[PDB]
């Protein structure tokens, strides 16, 4: 059994959302063929843009954040895994199952955003698809759709972010809540616990 | 309900 033993791959940035100018859109970096060969490797030369990356395992294409200088998504996508950088698989730096956070260190080339210090409610939250929708926030780690959308429309968005009218970090997205499919609200991991786990 | 990871 032991010489067989198969190895998890590493998470593959893929692409990311383009925040940077007057239009948010995505955009692919990697296919699938190089991904799976990045996986298996660790060592991804791509270099990186941006502070939301799209990431992918074999099975799942999500988020990722940089916030502080960490690059942040949820363990439910992540799990325990490395991640593929130019040097080799990366290891995490983060990990907390309770949160459902994962970190590593934000890779040379990303940009990342700043905790939100305004304490305000009118939120706005980055799809996978690169949609900018509005979330009123309800509590410390959920807000809720202005505009309701079907859970299609969010799946593969955990680990991207949830902003301010300031463009500052206030969250990562972690899960929809909805009913019969159609998604109201959003459960997300609040920066302050963030910031909590890097201090 | 309910919930879902994303
Ligand atoms: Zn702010």
């Amino acid at each position: 059994h032991m010489a067989s033993m198969k190895k998890k791959g590493s998470v593959v940035i893929v692409g990311r959302i383009n925040l940077s100018g007057d239009t948010a859109y995505a955009q692919q970096t990697r296919g699938e063929e190089g991904c799976q060969e990045t996986s298996q490797t660790g060592r991804d030369k791509n270099q990186v843009e941006g502070e939301v990356q799209i990431v992918s395992t074999a099975t799942q294409t999500f988020l990722a954040t940089s916030i502080n200088g960490v690059l942040w998504t949820v363990y439910h996508g992540a799990g325990t895994r490395t991640i593929a950088s130019p040097k080799g698989p990366v290891t995490q730096m983060y990990t907390n199952v309770d949160k459902d956070l994962v970190g590593w260190q934000a890779p040379q080339g990303s940009r990342s955003l700043t905790p939100c210090t305004c304490g305000s409610s009118d939120l706005y939250l980055v799809t996978r698809h690169a949609d900018v929708i509005p979330v009123r926030r309800r509590g410390d780690s959920r807000g809720s759709l202005l505009s309701p959308r079907p859970i299609s429309y969010l799946k593969g968005s955990a680990g991207g972010p949830l902003l301010c009218p300031a463009g500052h970090a206030v969250g990562i997205f972690r899960a929809a809540v909805s009913t019969r499919g159609v998604a109201k609200a959003v459960d997300f991991i609040p920066v302050e616990s963030l910031e909590t786990t890097m201090r | 309900p309910s919930s879902t990871p994303c």
